[PDB]
């Protein structure tokens, strides 16, 4: 049985997501334009990423119990989560027809060769596409989508966390909501091992994040916020 | 170290 507090936590996260993700993609007009030379797509995706960092921050703030953390713990959690939660969010625009991210128009349909033109090797792109395909194949309810983003953000084992017990306590509450959700609301055969498969997607994102942490004249073409978050 | 991050939070 899903408790009242649990459905409230879902209701919150759905709304929080609605406010931080605009599926019209109308703000994309404001970015430096996409040019399709080396790194011709870098400015445009760096802006997208920057804009997306902001949205993730808006979303995080609405996670129940996140405001109860110190501003330091909030800051480190978002520093580490940003890129993961972006790859997550992006599943919404991602389509398996093309294996591309389709954001309403040709100019904003981003394929492997676009990501490449932002200066990225197949070493990152490939784990990244396998991830989007795997996640799409899960076929999450929008409820499970937002819980997974929340859970991803509020992880006690991220570098720089002071009060892990509190981070952990906030997270536990979300996972329990998700686990109880799946039982009560996800029917079979989709429900099969869907929690352990989701937690796996969380491990694939940590890797992607760490591989990205490894991968000056390019640092200029990024944004202030992006440089602040990725160092 | 993180003024823009802390601004978007507060
Ligand atoms: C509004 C949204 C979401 O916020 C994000 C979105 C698409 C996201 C995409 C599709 C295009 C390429 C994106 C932005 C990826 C980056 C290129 C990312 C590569 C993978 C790292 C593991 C690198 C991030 C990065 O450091 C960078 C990008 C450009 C310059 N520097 C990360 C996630 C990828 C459209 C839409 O669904």
């Amino acid at each position: 049985k899903l408790s009242e507090e649990q459905q409230h936590i879902i209701a919150i996260l759905l709304d929080a997501h609605h406010k931080t993700y605009d599926p019209t993609y109308a703000d994309f007009r404001d970015f430096r334009p996409p040019v399709r030379s080396p790194l011709s797509m870098l400015p445009h995706l760096a802006d997208l990423v920057s804009y997306s960092i902001q949205k993730v921050i808006g979303f995080a703030k609405m996670i129940p119990g996140f405001r109860d953390l110190t501003s330091d713990d909030q800051i480190v959690l978002l520093k580490s989560s940003a890129i993961e939660v972006i790859m997550l969010r992006s599943n919404q625009s991602f389509t398996m027809d093309d294996m591309s991210w389709d954001c309403g128009s040709q100019d904003y349909k981003y394929d492997v060769t676009d990501v490449s033109k932002a200066g990225h090797t197949l070493e990152l792109i490939e784990p990244l596409i396998k991830f989007q395909v795997g996640l799409k194949k899960l076929n999450l309810h929008e409820e499970e989508h937002v819980l997974l983003m929340a859970i991803c953000i509020v992880s006690p084992d991220r570098p720089g966390v002071q009060d892990a017990k509190l981070v952990e306590a906030i997270q536990d509450r979300l996972s329990n909501t998700l686990q109880t959700y799946i039982r009560c609301r996800h029917p079979p055969p989709g429900s099969h091992q869907l929690y352990a498969k989701m937690i796996q997607k969380l491990a694939d994102l940590r890797s992607l994040n760490e591989e990205h942490s490894k991968q000056p004249e390019n640092s200029m073409k990024l944004t202030p916020l992006v440089l602040e978050v990725f160092g | 170290n993180h003024p823009m991050l802390m601004n978007l939070l507060k």
